[PDB]
């Protein structure tokens, strides 16, 4: 049965089904949890950060892609490096020639076919890393969901990772009431922090473990660690 | 058979996965960061009495403020320490400074996952994962001292302490329990000889184990043998206390 | 032009009318001042109602017409016959593509039934200028005040034959790059026509 | 996409043995047979046209191909790999040859060119070996008369007379008994018929028989009178008519 | 070594399995075609079956016109076919460019059987599993027919059949020429060839056509066409009076 | 033996090409989306599962434009599905630069075809796990096409893809055999919904966002636009209407 | 074009064909190199499964690398002629560049370097050869052995075999080598070596070959007699007990 | 993928033996057997015909013996096509050295360039080894007579006399007892022929089954003269030495 449709991405299985990049979905669902949600004046990331002993640092899992887009990544991070990289350079790529700051929409479009590349030839494999993606461009504040199997969501708020199903379930009801937390950054982090509190359940969330971004209309991306993330909690 | 690349049922890479394995069989490296340098020591582990030590290099100097040990097969080590080297001097030639350490890091384990058989992304010519682990340690003005973890999945931690190695369960226990906040070089060189003493097979003297530290007034120095006997001499006394 | 190659020199028009196009052309090749070939046909078929009047380099129109007939060839097996438009714009490509290499003005000129006749001029640029008559060559110099002064549109073949034929005898007399006999392709709903003048009849006009 | 079959198909097998060359010389043995003959004052080839069919027009099938004026070439195994085999002789004979010496090339020589391109597909990447073995046979002034066989695996012989295919055994034994050192042309097409006479199951004329002479030079097939250094092709190949001629003098 | 199944190499007993299953896949359309040659023309003709009610019946054709004077019948997956008909349709432009003449319906067909032969060999490749017959009016050679197949074997035929039927086809065929004694329908005008072609068929596959369920191609000198539903109707309505 | 069924190019004994029949799965596991051909147009629709409140309503766009005159929607593995858009746009493009005319629909469909049969040849490949749903209009006529993971493809009436494939198809026929005078683009935009609608049932139990789009000589000028605003409304509740 | 990953880690973190590798080094003929206080000597065991060979020719075990630097190896034969003309190469590549020859330490950096490459590069298998280099840094009189392994790893030693029965001999080495008096004689550091071979290659004069390497570019290979004087005096010190 | 079909021609077995390079030697073992015998004043090699019939012609035939220079030849056992390939290369490089340096080859260098090619096909490619082993006999002025001998492995080695091919182990035993050091060519041919029709697979020892050449310093004259005896004087050289 399987080892027989799962050795390449380019096998498909009986079913229709393509396993090597069902599994790269794995990687993602033991990842760290992380939350994005917007308003319709600001695109906030949270992410709850993970250690490997107690005397180690906590893994970014934010980066930022442009003044005013960046992504929270969940699974395998070298690949969110590769992945990231690739924003940035597209993202400069339409400053440098057309004066003009890439929309999110566009973004989302250019890592689907990036990543689809990595599922039809064989020798390759898919990229193993889940993001999240918010930015503030001409058409608003924007928050996007982005899987190794090339599908990429817009969405109003969202979450992956371990658990993420949780902070899935606090935005799925939250949402009329955050959409409309506009001129007021604080609040939609506080949101967001609230929803990412519904993932938990090894420790609480504290200041080496807590990672919040944000962008928005007078708000150039910028990401939030340790030290001024306290007054979230 | 089955791909280079291939991503398991849980999504772990299996040559990722199978390279750690290797890297358990190798030689402890304990690394130890304080407020006065990090330190750095490892076990020889020679395969037999006729070979002279000395020619057996672990912990190796990167630029003056980066130096790192490694553990695993230390072959595979020296074209990254290679291009390592070459990193730190091209940033100081375009830069007329001090590349960061995190930096030097990052752009060692950028090399990490470039393995495959014509891996569709970029051109990634090596055929198998690097089976050694390494422990980079450094000093840069932004972030002060500095140790690193570089794995072969290309993901590195930034630790406070940290050993890597046959006996790293056993000695990260320790590490866990010894270090605080506050400790002193001479402390850390203690503890690195102890907990090397503990974990290795052989009894621990100045030519079966090597120290080394990275400060910011004189960068990376390996220990010389002399050195490090009088530190095994003090620790052998200061144990012998209670 | 490189040094020493075979030259078209040329009187070369092609103008629409009410039925459809007429191409024509005198005859003469030189070699400096040596005709090399007194009757050559400078109007050539890229597609049975789709030709052209060539003029500049002789190695280098040909080379090009050769291409655009194949390249014409291989769309019509793929998706039907070609508009004088699509024609002119592989002329074009390879003429502006190639602009530092060539010597190739050349009129394109063809017959659809959606379109009637239709006329493009592509320069020595390799840019393209739809109109609805067009005169090339070196002897066209000569006859841009008569021929400007003297088309009509809408007029009837009997009466473009003899357009084309009164231009190009004027700019056969003046220029020593033109001469031989002028050469006419009729292109229309009712087929290809070519017609040939003699310097007899012609020259005393 | 790309070939990134770079590694070989035809491997030693723990015996000693190259699968596919073996393989390729039983796809030869399950062809219809073809022979070669040689004489004193010339060489013949003689294959079957097995007609797949009485629709299919078997003239426009050439088993028997000039490779140059002065030699030919007739096999037994896979069609399709001998009309491949055959387009690249006839070119290298001209690469290798006469576009470096201004003559065609000598029998052997030609043999040994495409024995090498039958070895490659033996050893390259991503290829099977070619499921054919040939008979040439040729002329050229300083070696006389020749026929070599040359086989899947690349390997070639000279010889006097021999045949290859289905019905291969038993024709060389014919052969081994009728052939003798004195023998004139004609005399070896009428071997040449006798043999593949028995190779034959149904109905046996000129219009389902090839056969091909190498003998003396045919000028009235020249084209062109005038330079006397060139006389004419050496290889002829036998028209229908001529071959039922000879088979009533049987 | 059992994957000696999967890619075009020999089999122990010297066979190549993949060739053999391109062969199969030919029927998968269950469409049967002939070929006839006329005085001066040569017909194809070619079921045609639109299952599907939803389908626009005038873009389901397997006839290809290859150049002004070439045609190309071919009895396989309609994928295939066109991968092969694009080749033969650039061939043959390619080949007037160089050579300053139209490429021979014969020589295209050499080219395309080389072209199948390379699949056979090099492992990479899959053989394409169609059969293609291509027919022309040939300035030196008269009415052709020359078919290839994934083996990559061609040769030139007086008629031809192809398809699940191709036994019966070829059987009615064949006692006709035994009949005649010649290598080709004594008729003057392409439409009676068109009509012979036709009521063969019909007498073979012991069944009754529409003008729906045909598919007819003719060559001429200088010309190549395939006939339309109505001219094919003219014939049927015509071929319904010796029957 | 077996393992026919691992690797592309392979023919298995019977002819088949068992991984482009894996795609074809992918392709029946997916969204449904169809085409309706009018008198001077097409009308492509597509219904998008709503996986939970937090999409945006009306902003995952599938249906994709090529050149300014083809629409083209396909069930199955979406990114398979822009992938072979992204190629189709190269290829328009290379066509409009050497002939300077709008790349006919006939071509345009042979042009994906050959792609997408492309990846039936090598095993390095992996076939498209979409079909594709496509036409516009050009300089005679409007075209409806429809191609299969196999590079199989044809012209249609009316077409439909993926799970309620056959509801679509079923209510197609109907159109087809009482309106053979040809459908107004406005009919069809409204009939397209219908079928969306009704084909929505083999799938009840997500809700779901319709998307039409269309391209007509008469209302939209021979460029494909979308259905927004007051028409599509109404052709949701032409649909809302004749369900019950 | 040929780049499939013939060297890659198994389940258990080995890399099979490194280890298959030092296994056809196992199978070689013993090689074994001890230095002295002013020299460093080489002993290789002859190849005696065929004989009647034409020992003139025959490429010797032990080469020169340069005037003052000499490998000897175990393992396949064919292999270590790939390891020897790179590091060859190497050598005046260097002297060219640097204005210096090469350290012993440098060539074997070198040479390791080329074994490990072929352990993670596609296409390739490792090279089924263990290397012994040894030599002396120019004007520096300190000897140095090395030994290199197929993995790529190096490291230096007083005295170090390699080949068939090396595992013997090595113990042998093990407790009659004193670094308080390492052979401070050529004379005694050969015998040492003699010592050594006899223990594993039985009674066999010509089936020992010796090469002595002194400072400066003096490298001679004792001849088939001068070695078997070495052998009659060692059954003395064998015999008289 | 394509992996699936990789046979990997050039990996180390569990025991560090070249699994390729073992199945070649077997290969080469049923080949007919080639001696070279080196003297003081001359080399001889001597082959035994495979695969021959009544009908093959001897004349104009040459599948073992082969003129690598005037001064070097070689004797092959395996497959004859594989050593074409590797005979022309080396006539190659031979001819590559005398237009570098104007001085004939030198034996040794010639063949171990040779062997380098077939280690090559040993260690990278994934190409199959050449199923060839050659003796090489060549003379040049730094070590006069020589005979080599080299396998698929690429490892060659020098000799005083040596067989490949069918029976090595029975010849070279009996090569071994009869070999002097002194021996003079005369003597040579007839130890050579004498093991030969020993260890023949068949009947009797003719003439139409042996290729036989000697490389010889002929007194009077100075340039090495290599003589390839045709048919008529192998039938000669076996007469006198007493096998009839
Ligand atoms: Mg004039
Ligand atoms: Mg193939
Ligand atoms: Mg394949
Ligand atoms: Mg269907």
């Amino acid at each position: 049965f399987r080892n027989n449709y799962d050795g390449d991405t380019v096998t498909f299985s009986p079913t229709g089904r393509l396993f090597q990049v069902e599994y790269a979905l794995e990687a993602i669902k033991q990842g760290s949890v992380t939350v994005g949600l917007r308003s319709n004046t600001h695109a906030v990331l949270v992410a709850l950060k993970r250690n490997a002993d107690e005397l180690s640092s906590y893994q970014k899992k934010i980066i930022k892609c442009d003044e005013h887009m960046g992504l929270s990544l969940a699974g395998l991070a070298p690949d969110a490096r590769v992945l990231s990289n690739y924003l940035r350079q597209q993202c400069n790529y339409s400053s440098l020639v057309f004066n003009r700051k890439l929309a999110v929409e566009r973004a989302g479009h250019l890592l689907c076919d990036k990543a689809q590349k990595n599922t039809q030839s064989y020798g390759g494999r898919p990229y193993g890393v889940g993001l999240l993606i918010i930015g503030y461009d001409k058409s608003g504040a924007h928050l996007l969901e982005f899987q190794p199997s090339g599908n990429v969501t817009e969405l109003y708020g969202t979450a992956i990772g371990a658990r993420s199903q949780g902070a899935k379930t606090y935005l799925e009801r939250t949402l009329d009431t955050f959409i409309k937390i506009d001129g007021n950054p604080d609040e939609l982090i506080k949101a967001g922090v609230e929803a990412i509190s519904q993932s938990l359940r090894d420790e609480s969330l504290t200041v080496d473990n807590l990672s919040i971004a944000i962008v928005g209309k007078d708000t150039p991306f910028t990401i939030y660690d340790g030290e001024a993330v306290a007054k979230y909690i | 058979d089955r791909g280079v690349s291939t991503f398991s049922p849980e999504g772990r890479l299996f040559q990722v996965e199978y390279s750690l394995e290797a890297i358990k069989l190798g030689s402890t490296a304990i690394g130890i960061a304080t407020k006065e340098g990090v330190v750095l020591g490892v076990e020889k582990r020679a395969t037999s009495p006729l070979l002279e030590s000395d020619s057996i290099e672990k912990i190796v100097e990167i630029d003056r403020h980066i130096g790192c040990a490694m553990s695993g097969l230390t072959a595979d080590a020296r074209s990254m320490i290679e291009h390592a080297r070459t990193a730190a001097v091209t940033h100081n030639l375009y830069y007329d400074e001090d590349i960061n350490v995190e930096s030097l890091t990052q752009s060692v384990c950028d090399l990490a996952l470039r393995f495959g058989e014509g891996a569709s992304g970029e051109e990634r010519l090596m055929s198998r994962p690097f089976g050694v682990a390494l422990l980079i340690a450094g000093h840069d003005a932004d972030d002060g001292y500095q140790l690193f973890h570089a794995e072969p999945s290309g993901t590195f931690y930034r630790y406070n302490a940290k050993a890597i190695g046959s006996g790293s369960e056993g000695a990260q226990a320790e590490l866990l329990n010894e270090w605080h906040s506050s400790l002193t070089l001479k402390e850390a060189e203690l503890l690195v000889l102890k907990i090397l003493k503990q974990v290795m097979e052989e009894k621990l003297d100045e030519n079966n184990a090597q120290l080394s530290c990275i400060t910011k007034q004189d960068g990376f120095k390996i220990y010389d043998n002399e050195k490090t006997a009088e530190l095994i001499k003090e620790l052998k006394e200061k144990e012998a206390a209670e | 032009l490189k040094k020493g190659e075979v030259s078209l020199g040329a009187s070369i028009m092609a103008v629409t009318f009410k039925d459809g196009v007429i191409l024509g052309a005198d005859s003469r090749t030189t070699t400096g001042a040596y005709i090399a070939n007194r009757v050559t046909d400078k109007l050539t078929r890229v597609h049975d109602k789709i030709w052209c009047c060539r003029s500049g380099s002789a190695a280098d129109t040909q080379a090009i017409a050769d291409i655009v007939q194949y390249h014409l060839e291989l769309y019509t097996s793929q998706y039907g016959t070609p508009s004088t438009e699509t024609a002119a714009s592989v002329f074009k490509e390879l003429c502006y593509e190639n602009k530092d290499n060539l010597t190739a003005g050349i009129i394109v000129a063809g017959y659809d039934d959606k379109n009637k006749g239709e006329v493009y001029t592509i320069p020595l640029g390799g840019s393209v200028h739809k109109l609805p008559y067009a005169i090339a060559g070196s002897g066209s110099t000569f006859i841009y005040g008569y021929c400007d002064k003297n088309f009509r549109e809408n007029m009837s073949k009997e009466e473009t034959v003899d357009f084309i034929k009164h231009s190009l005898s004027q700019a056969i007399k003046w220029d020593g790059s033109s001469g031989g006999v002028i050469r006419m392709v009729v292109l229309t709903a009712a087929g290809v026509e070519r017609l040939i003048f003699y310097p007899d009849e012609y020259e005393q006009l | 996409m790309t070939d990134r079959y770079s590694f070989s198909l035809t491997t030693f097998s723990p015996s000693g043995k190259l699968g596919q060359i073996d393989y390729a010389l039983t796809a030869v043995k399950q062809g219809v047979t073809s022979l070669g003959i040689k004489a004193t004052n010339g060489v013949v080839i003689a294959t079957e046209k097995k007609s797949s069919s009485p629709l299919a027009m078997s003239e426009t099938l050439s088993k028997v191909s000039l490779l140059t004026p002065d030699i030919g070439a007739v096999y037994s195994g896979m069609g399709p790999d001998y009309r491949v085999l055959v387009d690249k002789s006839r070119k290298v004979a001209h690469t290798s040859y006469k576009r470096i010496y201004g003559e065609y090339p000598p029998t052997k020589l030609l043999v040994s060119e495409v024995a090498k391109i039958m070895q490659e597909a033996t050893q390259s990447g991503g290829v099977r070996p070619f499921g054919v073995s040939l008979l040439i046979a040729g002329h050229d002034e300083f070696n006389g008369f020749s026929l070599y066989q040359v086989d899947p695996s690349g390997s070639y012989f000279p010889w006097k007379a021999t045949a290859i295919g289905k019905g291969s055994v038993a024709a060389k034994t014919f052969l081994e008994k009728r052939w003798n050192d004195e023998l004139e042309l004609e005399d070896a097409i009428h071997i040449a018929l006798l043999t593949l006479k028995e190779s034959v199951e149904g109905e046996f004329n000129g219009d389902t028989i090839e056969l091909a002479i190498i003998g003396d030079e045919n000028p009235d097939l020249l084209g062109y009178t005038g330079i006397p250094t060139d006389k004419g092709p050496r290889f002829r190949k036998l028209t229908s008519q001529e071959i039922n001629d000879r088979l009533e003098a049987l | 070594a059992g994957y000696d199944r999967h890619i075009t190499i020999f089999s122990p007993e010297g066979r190549l399995y993949q060739v053999e299953y391109a062969f199969k896949a030919t029927n998968q359309t269950n469409i049967n075609s002939l070929a006839v040659r006329g005085k001066d023309c040569t017909v194809v003709i070619s079921q045609k079956k639109v299952p599907d009610k939803l389908l626009d019946p005038t873009t389901v054709s397997y006839i290809f016109c290859i150049s002004r004077t070439i045609g190309m019948v071919v009895n396989g997956p309609i994928p295939d076919a066109r991968n092969a008909a694009l080749r033969a349709k650039a061939e043959a432009a390619e080949f007037r460019y160089k050579y300053g003449y139209d490429m021979p319906c014969d020589v295209l067909a050499k080219r395309m059987a080389n072209l199948s032969q390379i699949y056979t060999q090099r492992a990479y490749m899959r053989p394409l599993g169609v059969i293609l017959t291509f027919v022309s009016v040939d300035e030196e050679l008269g009415p052709s027919i020359y078919k290839t197949d994934p083996a990559g074997y061609y040769v030139g035929y007086k008629a031809t059949a192809t398809g699940p039927k191709q036994q019966e086809i070829t059987t009615n065929l064949e006692n006709h020429f035994k009949k005649s004694k010649i290598d080709h329908i004594n008729e003057e005008s392409w439409e009676k060839v068109v009509e012979f072609a036709i009521t063969h068929m019909i007498d073979a596959l012991g069944t009754e056509f529409s003008k729906n369920d045909l598919e007819v191609g003719v060559a001429t000198k200088d010309k190549f066409f395939t006939l339309s539903a109505e001219n094919i109707e003219e014939r049927l309505v015509a071929i319904a009076e010796q029957d | 033996g077996t393992g026919y069924d691992l690797s592309n190019s392979v023919f298995s004994p019977d002819g088949r090409n068992f991984q482009v029949e894996y795609a074809v799965k992918a392709v029946e596991n997916g969204t449904t989306s169809i085409g309706i051909k009018c008198n001077d147009g097409v009308v492509f629709a597509v219904e998008k599962l709503i996986t939970s409140k937090l999409l945006v309503p009306q902003k995952n766009v599938k249906i994709q434009v090529v050149d300014r005159h083809i629409g083209c929607v396909y069930s199955g593995l979406i990114p398979d599905g822009r992938h072979l858009v992204n190629r189709g746009r190269e290829e328009a493009a290379s066509f409009k630069k050497l002939y300077k005319t709008p790349i006919p629909i006939p071509a345009f469909a042979d042009r994906l075809g050959q792609y997408v049969q492309a990846h039936t040849l090598y095993n390095s490949v992996r076939p498209f796990g979409v079909s594709t749903i496509f036409g516009g209009v050009d300089k005679n006529g409007a075209h409806l096409y429809m191609l299969e993971p196999s590079g199989s493809y044809w012209g249609y009436k009316g077409a439909a893809t993926g799970k309620g494939r056959q509801s679509a198809k079923a209510e197609l026929e109907k159109l087809v055999d009482h309106h053979p005078e040809g459908l107004s683009a406005r009919e069809a935009v409204k009939q397209a919904a219908k079928i969306i609608y009704l084909a929505h049932e083999d799938n009840k139990e997500k809700d779901f966002e319709l998307e039409i789009s269309w391209c007509s000589l008469s209302e939209t000028n021979g460029l494909h636009k979308f259905v927004k605003g007051d028409l599509l409304q109404e052709a949701i509740d032409f649909a809302q209407k004749e369900i019950n | 074009g040929y780049d499939r990953a013939l060297s890659i880690f198994s389940p258990d973190g080995h890399i099979f064909q490194v280890e298959y590798a030092l296994e056809a080094v196992k199978r070689g003929t013993c090689a074994v190199g001890v230095k002295g206080k002013n020299c460093v000597v080489l002993g290789c065991e002859r190849r005696s499964t065929l004989k009647l060979q034409d020992t003139r020719i025959t490429p010797s075990k032990v080469s020169k690398i340069d005037s003052h630097v000499v490998l000897s190896f175990s393992g396949l034969n064919a292999d270590s002629r790939i390891l020897i003309e790179k590091a060859r190469v190497e050598a005046q590549s260097h002297r060219l560049t640097l204005e210096d020859p090469v350290t012993v330490e440098y060539l074997t950096r070198y040479v390791a370097g080329v074994q490990q490459r072929y352990t993670q590069s596609g296409g390739v298998r490792p090279f089924g050869v263990s290397t012994l280099i040894a030599g002396f840094d120019p004007r520096d009189d300190e000897p140095k052995l090395y030994q290199t392994e197929p993995s790529g790893i190096y490291s230096s030693w007083s005295a170090q075999t390699i080949g068939r029965n090396s595992k013997t001999v090595r113990e042998f080495l093990e407790k009659n080598y004193d670094r308080k008096e390492p052979p401070a004689t050529v004379e005694e550091c050969v015998k040492l070596t003699v010592r050594s071979l006899l223990e594993v290659v039985q009674t066999g004069a010509k089936n020992i070959e010796i090469t002595v390497v002194k400072p400066d570019s003096d490298i001679v290979a004792l001849s088939s007699e001068e070695i078997n004087q070495y052998v009659t005096q060692i059954e003395q010190e064998k015999q008289e007990q | 993928g394509s992996r699936r079909y990789d046979s990997r021609t050039t990996i180390f077995s569990p025991e560090g033996r070249l699994y390729q390079v073992e199945y070649a030697l077997e290969s080469i073992s049923h080949a007919g057997t080639a001696i070279g015998i080196m003297a003081s004043d001359g080399i001889v090699l001597a082959a035994e015909r495979k695969v021959t019939s009544t009908l093959l012609e001897q004349d104009t035939s040459t599948e073992k013996l082969y003129k690598l220079n005037d001064k070097i030849a070689v004797a092959v056992a395996g497959l004859t096509a594989d050593a074409e390939i590797l005979i022309n290369t080396a006539r190659i490089h031979a001819q590559n050295y005398l237009k570098t340096y104007n001085e004939d080859i030198p034996v040794e260098i010639l063949v171990r360039r040779l062997s380098d090619i077939k280690q090559g096909y040993t260690q990278h490619g994934g190409l199959r080894p050449f199923g060839v082993s050659f003796i090489y006999a060549g003379y040049d002025d730094r070590y006069g007579y020589q005979l080599y001998t080299s396998n698929p492995s690429g490892n060659y080695t020098g000799w005083k006399a040596i067989s490949v091919g069918a029976n090595t182990s029975a010849a070279q035993t009996l090569l071994q007892m009869d070999y002097k050091d002194d021996m003079k060519v005369d003597d040579a041919i007839e130890l050579a022929l004498k093991t030969l029709s020993k260890t023949t697979d068949s009947s009797a020892l003719t003439y139409d089954r042996l290729e036989f050449a000697t490389i010889r310093k002929g007194a009077n004259d100075g340039e090495v003269y290599q003589k390839i005896f045709k048919p008529q004087e192998i039938k000669d050289i076996l007469v006198k030495t007493g096998i009839t």
